[PDB]
């Protein structure tokens, strides 16, 4: 029980697909380019995300911020728990004070 | 739709260039005498004849720090070696035996060319690796 | 039709006559002026180095490269490069090769 | 035919003597030995620093990263308000939502929460000293060939693929011009048409598609772009304001 | 002439450096520390009930309930109106010099703010409330150079050292929007607006710019021949006519009181894109950045 | 716009006579520097007679 009985399907990688093939092509774009673009412009995500970077509690003070206006009701509802329940937990709950 | 009359000019955009700040570290001047008021010479040319090298940084000040951990580990760090860095160990432990009485503590980092040493010697070992051609 | 030279080995070995052939090839490059010590001739001079180099690449079918380049400071250095021997045979025939015992027996199943 | 013979521009510490690579050319299968040209020492021939290396390598791998896992916790998951049942008198294990994280259908405790981003900047002169050490350890290990131009007899990629095998270049193959615009079009044809021999221009460089191939093939020109770049961020003072604004020796 | 090329020459034997054999560097990357097994797992280090181990133990600065030491000890306006107080980056004598002889200002040219910020000698926060660089004594007996230099603040020991070299010092205020686009002309020239006026100083501040012992840019200039003459008495040197030098007219420029760079007036666009500067000629607008 | 013009210049298109406030906004520029910031005289003044007091 809980093991497979037969080998699974073999996985095939092409390590030389064009993806693979050309990451981390322009991420000095900056340093060899005269900086007029910041590396960070090559991320590309929500547009809350981009270049930043947080804790859990951040990221969705930073989404409710610049989304939180576009985002479903329901969304935006569990978002705003979120945040309240990370506040408390991050603010009053924890082995260190 | 009046405006405000104005003027172009190029003769004052001097002015503005002055403003304007450099991206690279200037080469210090040519000064008759040395050392200069401050107390910085330059290095020695042609460079001195020895096993390591130590570059001076990019402000051209000879690379060596002194460093603090725990509030009590004074180091003193001399970064930028080139060459044999156990050699210019065998040095800085015959030019600060004298001065401590012992075999100074030290660490060599071949891989990062920094010599670490236990204590303060940063004055000592500047005006010393300056009286080299460093 | 575009046919490519086939593979060109890798096996070196050093000729009997390497010091004259080479000292011969230092005449050619820097004349006759200083004969003597002809081996502590500098090649600091880029067009002197790359016509002694491409010859002796170009005469012996061996090229210094480019991790050595800088290395190839004086005549002596690039006669002492081509003193070396260099050997392209693959590691099973190097161990075969190797007076194997009677009761060892290598296999290769690549 | 004149050799190429490329001197450094930029000046040399005087303790320090440049490097030396052959120029060769893609123009013919034996066209080897072009030229000879002086490379910067501080570039070419800098500390090998692997353990930089890795730091850059895991900066480009990481820092674009977006992940976007995620899990519902016990508040996300639908329904369970309600207290199953009575705290006390049943004879069964207290609950009060059947959506804890205990419940088979309940909420995950400590999951993922993404979209979870993992953006960071090594400094600027460190990036900066990856691309020298990379490009140090190329040369070192015989893996770097400097060529005059990029320029091909034809735009046939079995012809590239056989003047790599001819010369032994290994499996896979960086190719860098200097410009994406003015690349010859018959590399642009050749390298479009293969998965291990890549093109890219000088300002794509980077230490993982370095890595990532065992050849990195340079034109000279490109060779002074990067000579330029580098050696500028071991000369510079710290900024007053980002590099993208006017200063009075910047750009060039 | 060593280990340097020791490594390159030891790299050549080795494999090739690929995204296989790859590693930080020892000491790094120190291991994280997982609540499993036997060692770290069961209490977990939290210890044994209590608040601690539920996470709930009180905010810091608690103390059980005694009336905590934060809060016994009686307010004291140590602090008061911090955010209002003036701060001035100090320059030493010592530091000016080194920048000199290393090139970084150059004193054939008056110096101010922007000098010293493009030189890189001094870091200015006027979001900080830095209102400029206080001209500090630090290095006066080793001081040789000759400048025309403009600060904020001056003691009079360094003043003393600038004016027995040979040059002239004087103390010039600049409000926080003047100082912040002094300290950096380009960003504000990004902004496409005209150049502002300085203003003036606030009362408390008039007194110290109207003065001739502080060189105030505010003061007499007929008061100056004596307090130049008073420092030389008391510091025992013979105040140079510098008049008689050649870069006399260098070291006599000084900015109008409501302008914030050498040549330019209050009002002016500058266009950098194409190297123009545009002057308005409307006369409200020319009445309104000349008052 | 005025961001536009600086980073491009005329290439912008902005006419550059709208970078100097204009005839109304100049009235409110003046009328703030008015109230708040004082002549050099006034200020000198308000110091002659705050000092007879202390004295
Ligand atoms: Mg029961």
């Amino acid at each position: 029980i809980g093991i497979r009985l037969t080998l699974p399907p073999p996985k095939v990688v092409d390590r030389w697909n064009e993806k693979r093939a050309m990451f981390g092509v322009y991420d000095n774009i900056g340093i060899l380019g005269n900086f007029e673009k910041h590396p960070k412009e090559l991320i590309r995500g929500p547009i809350w995300l981009r270049g930043w970077k947080g804790n859990e509690l951040q990221r969705c003070i930073r989404k409710r911020k610049m989304v939180g206006s576009r985002m479903f009701a329901d969304d935006l509802h569990n978002l705003n728990k979120r945040i309240r329940y990370l506040y408390k937990h991050f603010n009053r709950h924890g082995k260190f004070r | 739709p009046d405006y405000p009359r104005f003027v172009e000019s190029v003769d004052e955009y001097q002015f503005v260039e002055r403003l304007l700040p450099a991206t690279r570290i200037p080469d210090p001047p040519k000064h008759e005498h040395y050392p200069t008021p401050s107390g910085w010479q330059p290095p020695r040319d042609p460079p001195p004849n020895l096993p390591y090298f130590v570059r001076r940084s990019r402000m051209h000040n000879i690379p060596v720090y002194k460093d603090i951990t725990h509030g009590n580990r004074q180091m003193t760090v001399i970064r930028k070696v080139e060459g044999d860095i156990w050699a210019l160990q065998k040095d800085v432990e015959d030019f600060l035996s004298p001065l401590l009485g012992k075999t100074p503590v030290t660490q060599v980092n071949e891989v990062t060319g920094t010599l670490r040493i236990k204590g303060y010697f940063d004055q000592e070992l500047k005006a010393w690796l300056l009286e080299k051609g460093f | 039709i575009l046919v490519c030279p086939p593979l060109r080995s890798r096996a070196y070995t050093p000729p009997e006559d390497l010091q004259s052939r080479l000292e011969s090839y230092v005449k050619e490059v820097f004349g006759s002026s200083l004969p003597s010590n002809w081996q502590d001739i500098s090649l600091e001079d880029s067009r002197l180095k790359f016509n002694l180099l491409a010859h002796l690449a170009d005469d012996l079918g061996h090229v210094v490269p480019n991790s050595r380049l800088h290395q190839m400071c004086r005549v002596r250095d690039v006669l002492d490069f081509y003193n070396v021997p260099i050997q392209d045979r693959s590691k099973f025939d190097e161990l075969s090769a190797s007076n194997l015992p009677p009761n060892l027996k290598i296999t290769w199943s690549y | 035919p004149e050799p190429v013979l490329r001197k450094v521009e930029l000046p040399v510490p005087t303790h320090r003597r440049p490097v030396q690579a052959w120029v060769e050319s893609l123009r013919g299968f034996e066209q080897e030995r072009v030229g000879l040209a002086d490379l910067h020492p501080d570039v070419f021939a800098t500390a090998p620093r692997l353990d930089i290396l890795h730091q850059v390598a895991m900066w480009q791998k990481n820092f674009k990263r977006i992940s976007y896992a995620k899990t519902k916790t016990r508040a996300e998951v639908r329904g369970g308000g309600r207290k199953p049942w009575p705290q006390k008198g049943t004879g069964r294990a207290r609950h009060g939502s059947i959506r804890s994280p205990l419940w088979r259908g309940g909420g995950v405790a400590h999951g993922p929460r993404g979209p979870t981003s993992y953006y960071y900047m090594l400094p600027m002169k460190v990036r900066a000293l990856g691309l020298k050490v990379a490009l140090t350890v190329k040369l070192a290990q015989d893996d770097l060939h400097i060529m005059d131009s990029l320029e091909l007899p034809t735009g046939d990629p079995q012809y590239l693929t056989e003047l790599a095998h001819y010369r032994r270049w290994g499996d896979s193959v960086l190719l860098v011009d200097l410009t994406h615009e003015e690349m010859p079009q018959s590399i642009v044809e050749a390298t479009s048409r293969l998965k291990t021999f890549n093109l890219i221009p000088a300002v794509g460089l980077n230490v993982h598609s370095m890595l990532k191939h065992q050849t990195l093939v340079l034109t000279l020109p490109t060779v002074a772009f990067l000579e330029d770049k580098l050696l500028w961020q071991d000369s510079r003072y710290r900024p007053l304001y980002p590099f993208s604004l006017p200063y009075s020796d910047f750009p060039r | 002439q060593g280990g340097g090329a020791r490594a390159l020459d030891l790299l050549r034997g080795l494999p090739r450096v690929s995204l296989a054999n790859l590693k930080p560097n020892p000491g790094s990357k120190k291991p994280e520390r997982r609540p499993r097994g036997r060692r770290r797992g069961r209490k977990c280090g939290r210890g044994h009930k209590g608040e601690r181990q539920r996470g709930t133990r009180p905010r810091l600065g608690f103390e059980g309930g005694q009336t905590p030491f934060y809060i016994r000890i009686p307010k004291y306006g140590f602090n008061e109106g911090h955010s209002f107080r003036r701060q001035y980056k100090p320059l030493s004598l010592n530091r000016l010099q080194y920048l000199i002889d290393l090139g970084r200002v150059d004193p054939s040219q008056p110096i101010d703010l922007t000098q010293l910020v493009n030189g890189r000698g001094v870091t200015i926060q006027p979001l900080k409330r830095d209102y400029g660089v206080q001209l500090v004594e630090e290095g006066a007996d080793t001081f040789t150079a000759k400048v025309n230099i403009e600060v904020q603040l001056a003691s009079e020991l360094a003043i003393a050292a600038i004016e027995k070299n040979g040059g002239v010092v004087t103390t010039a205020f600049y409000d926080p929007r003047s100082l912040d686009i002094v300290c950096k002309p380009v960003p504000f020239f990004l902004r496409g607006q005209p150049i502002p006026k300085r203003m003036l100083p606030p009362e408390e501040l008039v007194p110290y710019y109207t003065d001739a012992k502080n060189r105030g840019y505010l003061a007499d200039p007929a008061k100056f021949p004596e307090a130049r003459l008073e420092l030389a008495r008391k510091y025992g040197y013979i105040l140079p006519d510098i008049t008689k030098d050649e870069l006399f007219k260098m070291l006599c420029t000084r900015k109008d009181p409501r302008q914030i760079f050498f040549g330019l007036a209050p009002g002016w666009v500058v266009n950098m894109a194409d190297k123009k500067i545009l002057k308005p000629t409307d006369e409200n607008l020319l009445k309104y950045y000349t008052s | 716009a005025a961001k536009q013009f600086a980073r491009y210049g005329a290439a912008s298109g902005v006419v550059p006579g709208s970078l100097w406030p204009s005839p109304e906004q100049l009235r409110e520029l003046e009328a703030e520097e008015r109230e708040w910031y004082p002549s050099l005289a006034t200020m000198q003044e308000s110091l002659r007679v705050k000092q007879l007091a202390e004295e």
